[PDB]
Protein backbone atom coordinates (compact mmCIF):
# COMPACT_ATOMS: atom_id res chain seq x y z
CA UNK A 1 0.00 0.00 0.00
CA UNK A 2 2.94 2.51 0.88
CA UNK A 3 4.39 1.91 -2.10
CA UNK A 4 1.13 2.06 -4.21
CA UNK A 5 0.64 5.92 -3.00
CA UNK A 6 4.73 6.38 -3.17
CA UNK A 7 3.81 5.80 -7.28
CA UNK A 8 0.38 7.82 -6.72
CA UNK A 9 2.27 10.53 -5.65
CA UNK A 10 5.77 10.17 -8.06
CA UNK A 11 2.89 10.07 -11.20
CA UNK A 12 1.15 13.42 -9.42
CA UNK A 13 4.67 15.48 -9.20
CA UNK A 14 6.78 14.07 -12.21
CA UNK A 15 3.80 13.97 -15.11
CA UNK A 16 5.06 17.23 -17.27
CA UNK A 17 3.76 17.80 -21.34
CA UNK A 18 6.18 20.55 -22.23
CA UNK A 19 8.35 20.84 -19.54
CA UNK A 20 5.38 22.50 -17.32
CA UNK A 21 3.47 20.34 -14.57
CA UNK A 22 0.14 19.31 -14.94
CA UNK A 23 -1.13 17.34 -11.90
CA UNK A 24 0.28 19.08 -9.38
CA UNK A 25 -2.53 21.59 -9.49
CA UNK A 26 -1.41 24.87 -11.01
CA UNK A 27 -4.56 25.07 -13.61
CA UNK A 28 -7.05 24.30 -10.72
CA UNK A 29 -10.31 25.91 -10.36
CA UNK A 30 -8.78 28.30 -7.35
CA UNK A 31 -5.25 28.48 -8.87
CA UNK A 32 -3.10 30.80 -7.15
CA UNK A 33 -0.06 30.22 -9.63
CA UNK A 34 -1.33 30.21 -13.05
CA UNK A 35 -3.91 29.84 -15.92
CA UNK A 36 -4.15 28.65 -19.07
CA UNK A 37 -5.90 28.88 -22.39
CA UNK A 38 -6.40 27.21 -25.45
CA UNK A 39 -6.41 30.12 -28.08
CA UNK A 40 -8.37 28.26 -30.90
CA UNK A 41 -9.64 31.05 -32.55
CA UNK A 42 -8.24 34.17 -35.60
CA UNK A 43 -8.78 36.74 -34.01
CA UNK A 44 -7.95 38.99 -30.64
CA UNK A 45 -10.06 37.40 -27.98
CA UNK A 46 -11.10 33.76 -29.43
CA UNK A 47 -9.95 31.55 -26.34
CA UNK A 48 -10.81 29.23 -24.18
CA UNK A 49 -10.04 27.76 -20.72
CA UNK A 50 -9.59 24.54 -19.28
CA UNK A 51 -9.23 23.12 -15.54
CA UNK A 52 -6.99 20.77 -14.33
CA UNK A 53 -7.42 19.86 -10.89
CA UNK A 54 -5.04 18.64 -7.75
CA UNK A 55 -4.19 15.16 -8.47
CA UNK A 56 -1.58 14.50 -5.76
CA UNK B 1 8.72 52.06 -78.12
CA UNK B 2 11.12 52.01 -75.45
CA UNK B 3 13.44 48.67 -76.71
CA UNK B 4 16.04 49.86 -74.67
CA UNK B 5 14.75 48.06 -71.76
CA UNK B 6 11.84 45.15 -71.45
CA UNK B 7 10.27 46.10 -67.81
CA UNK B 8 7.50 43.54 -68.44
CA UNK B 9 9.95 40.59 -68.74
CA UNK B 10 12.37 42.17 -65.75
CA UNK B 11 8.86 41.70 -63.91
CA UNK B 12 8.16 38.29 -65.48
CA UNK B 13 11.59 37.44 -64.42
CA UNK B 14 11.15 38.63 -60.78
CA UNK B 15 8.37 36.96 -60.29
CA UNK B 16 9.39 33.77 -61.85
CA UNK B 17 12.75 33.80 -59.99
CA UNK B 18 10.97 34.50 -56.24
CA UNK B 19 8.45 31.29 -57.17
CA UNK B 20 11.08 29.28 -57.84
CA UNK B 21 12.53 29.65 -54.56
CA UNK B 22 9.78 28.94 -52.91
CA UNK B 23 8.69 25.99 -54.89
CA UNK B 24 12.16 24.74 -54.01
CA UNK B 25 11.75 24.91 -50.68
CA UNK B 26 8.81 23.12 -51.12
CA UNK B 27 10.15 20.25 -52.90
CA UNK B 28 12.89 19.78 -50.27
CA UNK B 29 9.94 20.10 -47.49
CA UNK B 30 8.39 17.05 -49.67
CA UNK B 31 10.99 15.04 -49.99
CA UNK B 32 12.07 15.44 -46.02
CA UNK B 33 9.17 14.63 -45.09
CA UNK B 34 8.33 17.19 -42.06
CA UNK B 35 7.62 21.30 -42.63
CA UNK B 36 10.48 22.09 -40.04
CA UNK B 37 14.03 21.80 -41.95
CA UNK B 38 16.20 24.67 -42.13
CA UNK B 39 16.23 27.46 -39.06
CA UNK B 40 14.09 30.02 -39.33
CA UNK B 41 11.08 28.48 -40.08
CA UNK B 42 8.58 27.88 -36.98
CA UNK B 43 11.38 28.59 -34.50
CA UNK B 44 9.26 28.17 -31.53
CA UNK B 45 8.32 25.23 -33.07
CA UNK B 46 11.27 23.80 -33.39
CA UNK B 47 12.17 24.60 -30.16
CA UNK B 48 9.27 22.42 -28.76
CA UNK B 49 9.66 19.61 -31.00
CA UNK B 50 13.08 19.17 -30.28
CA UNK B 51 12.10 19.49 -26.14
CA UNK B 52 10.02 16.81 -26.87
CA UNK B 53 12.07 14.80 -28.92
CA UNK B 54 14.46 15.05 -25.90
CA UNK B 55 10.98 13.61 -23.57
CA UNK B 56 10.38 10.71 -25.89
CA UNK B 57 14.70 9.61 -26.13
Amino acid sequence: VSQLIDEVDRIASQAEFNKMNLLQGDFARGSRATSMWFHIGPNMHQRERVFIATMT
Amino acid sequence: MIINHNLAAINSHRVLKFQNEEVSKNMEKLSSGMRINRAGDDASGLAVSEKMRTQVN
